[PDB]
């Protein structure tokens, strides 16, 4: 409790976030149960980069597939950083500069 | 000499002599192939999964599984395997 | 271009046809008026004690 008075900050670390997504069943019925995100989480983080936006009222984080030039059998497209950003946040090119809405 | 016994989608002469994966089909091994960056795979044509893990020799070389798998485990002889121990960081002793 | 235009589990046909759970309010038969239960919990009695 004395480490708070010196002004050190309490961190709220939150690990694994088990949950579900919604698929379209063969009867037009959206189902949530059995569709564990944590199944695909391990995959995506492996082949991707992590992109975050500050936007000082609310933050946005995205994941985008990378190429890994050292594999010939990965026929995934290749992206420069600036190219990734505009697709990861729906950004626009007003003048070649990238704009979020007007930022 | 172009027939698959273990049905792993890899003909026996390929598995026995040498093969890599191109466009997700099994083609035979050439030494000029290593230039672009392919790897030389060779496995047991008498076993669905040569390494013994739940993934077949095809799947391993193809890379068509859980992509978080370390790349060396794509070799049908390097078994995909999670090795987990529990380490300790803080040691607190008390009398309460 | 959509199985269920409104987004609810019922298809645009089913909505207009009225061939579903008949307790659905009739305006929700319009494939644009989403069938939707909106439930809050109200309070009637407020008792405060020290026990
Ligand atoms: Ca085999
Ligand atoms: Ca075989």
């Amino acid at each position: 409790l004395k480490k708070l008075d010196a002004g050190k900050q309490i961190k709220l670390e939150t690990t694994q976030v088990s949950g579900n997504f919604g698929t379209k069943n063969s009867s037009g019925q959206i189902v949530t149960e059995g569709n564990s995100w944590s199944d695909y989480i391990s995959q995506i983080d492996s082949i991707s980069a992590s992109i975050i936006l500050d936007t000082e009222n609310e933050s946005y984080e995205r994941r985008v597939t990378a190429k890994n030039l050292q594999d010939p059998e990965d026929k995934t497209p290749e992206l420069t950083i600036g190219e990734a950003i505009e697709k990861a946040f729906g950004a626009t090119k007003k003048d070649g500069l990238l704009y979020f809405n007007d930022i | 000499e172009d027939l698959d016994t273990d049905n792993d989608n890899i003909p026996d002469s390929y598995e026995r002599n040498g093969y890599t994966i191109k466009d997700l089909i099994a083609v035979k091994w050439e030494d000029s192939f290593a230039e672009q960056g392919y790897k030389k795979y060779v496995s047991n044509y008498l076993e669905s999964n040569t390494a013994g893990d739940p993934y077949t020799d095809y799947e391993k070389a193809s890379g068509s599984f859980d992509k978080a798998i370390k790349t060396e485990a794509r070799d049908p002889l390097v078994a995909a395997y999670p090795i987990v121990g529990v380490g300790m960081e803080k040691l607190i002793i008390s009398t309460n």
